[PDB]
RNA sequence: GGGCGUGUGGCGUAGUCGAGCGCGCUCCCUUAGCAUGGGAGAGGUCUCCGGUUCGAUUCCGGACUCGUCCGCCA
RNA sequence: UCAUCUAGACAGCCGGACGGUGGCCAUGGAAGUCGGAAUCCGCUAAGGAGUGUGUAACAACUCACCGGCCGAAUGAACUAG
């Protein structure tokens, strides 16, 4: 156990992201398009897979 | 060698390539060991994997007891007979090639060793040093 | 205590260490836990010497030790001999042995009073053992095992011998040594008991894989309680 | 950092050894420090030390103890670290640690607690009730190495005052008894040691070692406190009634007779106090078990059990006196057991064995337990014959033979019969004549001062010179 | 509510990262010492599938053994048992539709 | 290597989605032999595993296994 | 091509987001939120017989709607260089 607030603060940077389906890039959670050129700024995004 | 090494070993001049037949020094009922592989040997085109003293090899019993023949088992080289240099610079050699049988962890299948063993092998394998009569 | 110790992963402590009542010898290339076991259990009353014998980390199989004396092979250098002479107390006598078998821990199984040797040792070496150690000597094999030092663990209180030993050989050796002997295993069934562990009057040190019934047999036969 | 709640414990409300609101218990499963308290510790360093102590591996536990000791040694810098919270947690862990298989763990834990008491004196008062019984149990542990240092340290802690050490026994006696009860009655071999990591044996061995310490403590408590029996009778009865103390009286198996000896001492002490006479059931249970033990001794284990035999006989003689040999009456086959025991025992003689045998005879003669002629004499004669053949090959033989003669001579005196007199003379002559080197051992000759009138011995010397 | 107390107790022991066999030994010892929360439990614990089993009185002396998931509420476990009841009824209706044409 | 088919009792072999016979031998009776015959026996996870069904040897998918057929260069 | 727009639009904060009514069937329960149908009034500046989270069912939170600050364009879908 870390602490509940400290787990929230660490998960803000480590777990509450989104993943581009084409190029696996770690993206902002409210993003609409990937920031990478190689996937062509696609809008195929998924949430980052949580535990539990 | 590899897994069951107790420490490292300085480079000893390689004297036993693949296909070499050495005497079987222990009392396990085998007479000779035929080397088919050397543990930890590298890869080069046309180069035979060769063994030195203290090395662990894969070997078959060509002559001996029928429950020891016709299968592969690990072995440890204890006498080399090709002259090698120590860091105190003596060049030394035995008069025959000799090894003992072991498992992959290094403990001996047999119980006693006839003839001398090298200190570079006795330091690296404690079971060989345990069952060894004389260490030079 | 039979103290669980490893020599960097090695569960054979008798190979890398030699323990008597008066002194202890440990290899120079040892871990902090391995040194800390002897330092905590032995205390400051008994000197612990970090030593190398004949350029080898193995010292227990190379040397045979007693409270009165220590025997070293011919290949032991003058620097190691002088370091042992300075580090050891004045009571013990250190003498080089010039003998072909040359691995005195494997050859000789000895305690304070009585000793078992390899049958084929030289007579000058037998007289040298009787002189320096002050110990009466018998040439005997333990059920056909010529390496009595590797295949027996001996102290003043009792002795542990090889597991595959004839019972008749057990009472014969027990009557010859005037101590009770038990056939048993050490280090999860390893046959080499003398290489497996070291023991004296109040301490036994063994490998970590030595199981609880084996440790109970050790403390029972050596009366360490 | 530490998570979870001990909800089950809250319902129970039994603090076991502890009196400060935390359950302290020997068993592995419970008495573990509560997670919330663990978080409350003053420093992170302390918390890590606690997690390591919890881990099973010994090297890890030992390293943590070494660290804790270092912190305590630098007490002035770290005084803030050790608070009531630390002490409550330590108390729960200390209990588990003292039962540890590894001696180093046991010794270090004891040393640490003593240091805490010395350093935090007068602030550990609240916790003295929890700590003191455990510390004492360690000082009364069979192994000399754990016990001697611990006692020396305790004495030093109390400024080398004998009175303080004795006072401790008196002040916390009720608590000391509670600890004994907990080991004897509440615990079982399984509870003390985890089954998965131990065999059926070893678990038994461990329990027995711990229980032996409890008995030794009980004997000490009784000696120190004269009025203990009256004040704590109910508690004493429950501890005594349970068979666990008595199960220790088995010589068929087990590494040492030291534990068995401790039980014998307890029975003797109880008899001297009169508790055993006062409570019949406890006495009968103890007596029957002692009789069973006599059967256990066998030819195979005679060498191992020989030191304890003089003690066993001596206790029996004392018990026989009670109730006119009532002890024999309890068991129908007791006489047979005794006869068997004697036959096995005679073959191997240990110092003091003969005196015990005579003592038994002295108590039994008034009530005719053994026929003097049909039964006893054969025992005596065979014994001398055996003694002579293996004579004087062993060391203390001189003492053993001397004893036989002194004892036999007394036995013979109460005969008024020719056969006994004849046997004495013949045996004496044989013992001296085949002998070994009886004259040569001056002490042996001195100890065996004489067996007959002076002039006759001279006549026999005369025959030897006169002989062919 | 008492099932929720038992669940909170077992989950509090789980959240201490305690070994499962030591938890079962703690349940046995507290049953011997007469703790009601321990005595409501059945000892072959399915902690590998996060499931416990609990003894409930049939009449408000016979007891029934019911399996409770630790990750759902007691009412939610009751709704699962109701759901297994409801699924069984539909199969029975399918059997009743089957019977006539099958036996013909 | 691929394609195509295949698989049932201890053995052989029949089955439309609603496991049977023979043989071997389990027993008993039968008999002038150059020893038969009669009556009752047991026996399958239908190669296996899923799904559909209400039920699949019976339908289907996958895997396994065996048999076939066709395949490299100068 | 649809919509909104100085009579205050879209983002961002803040407040309300209600009664008839736990609307009718159906369920051991399901009260806006397991489903089947209907989907209407009042008070309104405004609030769906409910957009989600949500409980055994509740409770609770949030929505799309209206309001203060902002003062001017913005949202959705689609087409092709
Ligand atoms: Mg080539
Ligand atoms: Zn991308």
């Amino acid at each position: 156990i870390i602490e509940p607030s400290l787990k929230a603060l660490a998960s803000k940077y480590n777990c509450d992201k989104s993943v581009c389906r084409k190029c696996y890039a770690r993206l902002p959670p409210r993003a609409t398009n990937c920031r990478k050129r190689k996937c062509g700024h696609t809008n195929q995004l998924r949430p980052k897979k949580k535990l539990k | 060698s590899g897994n069951g090494a107790q420490g490292t070993k300085f480079r000893i001049s390689l004297g036993l390539p693949v296909g070499a037949i050495m005497n079987c020094a222990d009392n396990s009922g085998a007479r000779n060991l035929y080397i088919i592989a050397v543990k930890g040997s590298g890869s080069r085109l046309n180069r035979l994997p060769a063994a030195s003293l203290g090395d662990m090899v894969m070997a078959t019993v060509k002559k001996g007891k029928p429950e020891l023949r016709k299968k592969v088992m690990p072995a440890i080289v204890v006498r080399q007979a090709k002259s090698w240099r120590r860091r105190d610079g003596v060049f030394l050699y035995f008069e025959d090639n000799a090894g003992v049988i072991a498992n992959p962890k290094g403990e001996m299948k047999g119980s006693a060793i006839t003839g001398p063993v090298g200190k570079e092998c006795a330091d690296l394998w404690p079971r060989v040093a345990s069952n060894s009569g004389v260490v030079v | 205590m039979a103290t669980r110790t490893q020599f960097e992963n090695s569960n054979e402590i008798g190979v890398f260490s030699k323990l008597t009542n008066t002194y202890c010898l440990v290899a120079v290339g040892g871990s902090e836990n391995f040194y800390s076991a002897f330092e905590a259990e032995l205390g400051d009353a008994i000197p612990i010497v970090h030593t190398t014998i004949a350029g080898t980390r193995i010292i227990g199989r190379m040397t045979a030790g007693n409270r009165r004396g220590l025997l070293v092979p011919t290949q032991t250098t003058d620097q190691e001999l002088q370091h042992l002479r300075n580090s050891l107390p004045d009571s013990v006598k250190i003498q080089r042995v010039e003998e072909r078998l040359s691995a005195l821990g494997n050859v000789i199984c000895c305690n304070d009073y009585v000793a078992l040797v390899h049958p084929d040792i030289d007579r000058e070496t037998e007289e040298l053992i009787s002189d320096v150690l002050g110990v009466e000597v018998f040439r005997q094999t333990i059920s056909g095992n010529i390496l009595v030092g590797s295949y027996c663990s001996l102290s003043n209180q009792g002795g542990l011998v090889h597991p595959q030993t004839s019972v008749q050989d057990q009472e014969e050796l027990s009557s010859l040594l005037q101590v009770p002997l038990v056939a048993g295993t050490v280090n999860r069934g390893s046959s080499v008991v003398g290489a497996g562990m070291v023991v004296n009057d109040y301490l036994a040190v063994t490998g970590l894989d030595t199981t609880a019934p084996e440790l109970s047999v050790i403390e029972s036969i050596f009366r360490l309680q | 950092s530490f998570g979870g709640i001990n909800t089950f414990q809250q319902y129970n409300t039994d603090l076991g050894l502890g009196h400060n609101g935390v359950r302290i218990s020997l068993n592995y499963f419970d008495g573990l420090p509560d997670p919330s308290l663990l978080n409350s510790l003053y420093s992170n360093e302390l918390k890590l030390i606690f997690k390591s102590l919890l881990k099973r591996d010994e090297t890890t536990k030992e390293k943590a103890l070494m660290d804790l000791s270092n912190l305590i040694s630098d007490f002035n810098q770290n005084e803030y670290f050790f608070n009531d919270i630390f002490l409550l947690c330590w108390s729960q862990i200390y209990a588990k640690l003292i039962i540890s298989d590894y001696k180093v763990i046991r010794l270090q834990s004891h040393q640490i607690t003593i240091m805490l008491v010395k350093s935090l004196r007068k602030k550990i008062s609240k916790f003295l009730k929890d700590f003191i019984p455990l510390i004492l149990l360690g000082t009364c542990e069979l192994d000399y190495s754990v016990s001697k240092p611990s006692l020396n340290e305790l004495t030093e802690c109390f400024n080398k005052d004998p009175a303080k050490i004795n006072a401790l026994w008196a002040v916390f006696q009720e608590q000391l008894l509670n600890l004994v009860k907990e080991i004897v009655v509440n615990e079982n071999e399984d509870t003390i040691s985890d089954e998965r990591y131990s065999s059926k044996e070893e678990s038994e061995f461990r329990y027995h070692r711990v229980i032996a310490s409890a008995v030794l403590l009980l004997i000490k408590l009784f000696v120190h406190n004269k009025d203990v029996s009256e004040r704590n009778s109910s508690s004493l009865k429950v501890i005594l009634s349970d068979e666990s103390i008595w199960k220790l009286l088995n010589l068929k198996n087990g590494q040492n007779t030291n534990a068995y000896e401790t039980v014998l001492r307890l029975i003797d002490v109880l008899y001297t106090r009169g508790y055993m006479p006062s409570h019949k059931n406890i006495m009968k249970l103890a007596v029957k078990k002692l009789l069973k033990s006599l059967t256990h001794i066998t030819s195979k284990n005679i060498l191992k059990v020989c030191p304890v035999l003089p003690s066993i006989l001596n206790l029996l003689a004392t018990l026989d006196d009670y109730e006119d040999g009532t002890i024999w009456s309890y068991d129908k086959s007791s006489k047979e057991k005794v006869l068997k025991f004697l036959s096995v025992s005679r073959t191997s003689p240990s110092p003091g064995f003969f005196n015990a045998v005579f003592a038994l005879y002295s108590s039994t003669k008034r009530h005719s337990f053994l026929d003097y002629y049909l039964e006893w004499l054969p025992f005596w004669q065979k014994s001398v014959q055996r003694l002579n053949e293996k004579g004087f090959s062993a060391r203390n033989s001189a003492e053993v033979l001397n004893e036989f003669w002194t004892n036999f001579l007394k036995f013979a005196e109460d005969s008024s019969e020719e056969r006994v007199k004849k046997m004495v003379e013949s045996e004496i002559f044989n013992s001296l004549s085949c002998g070994k080197s009886l004259s040569e051992y001056t002490k042996l000759n001195q100890t065996l001062s004489g067996v007959f009138p002076p002039d006759k011995w001279e006549r026999e010397i005369e025959d030897y010179f006169t002989s062919d | 509510p008492l099932i929720e107390e038992v669940k909170l107790a077992v989950q509090g022991l789980i959240d201490q990262q305690m070994d499962w066999n030591t938890i079962e030994k703690l349940i046995k010892s507290e049953q011997k010492k007469g703790n009601r929360i321990a005595q409501l439990l059945n000892l072959p614990l399915n902690l590998k599938q996060n499931k416990i089993s609990v003894k409930l009185d049939l009449s408000s002396n016979e007891k029934i053994n019911v399996t409770i998931d630790l990750g759902l509420s007691a009412y939610a476990n009751a709704t699962e048992y109701f759901n297994i009841k409801k699924t069984s009824a539909q199969k029975q209706k399918k059997v009743e539709k089957n019977v006539g044409k099958a036996m013909k």
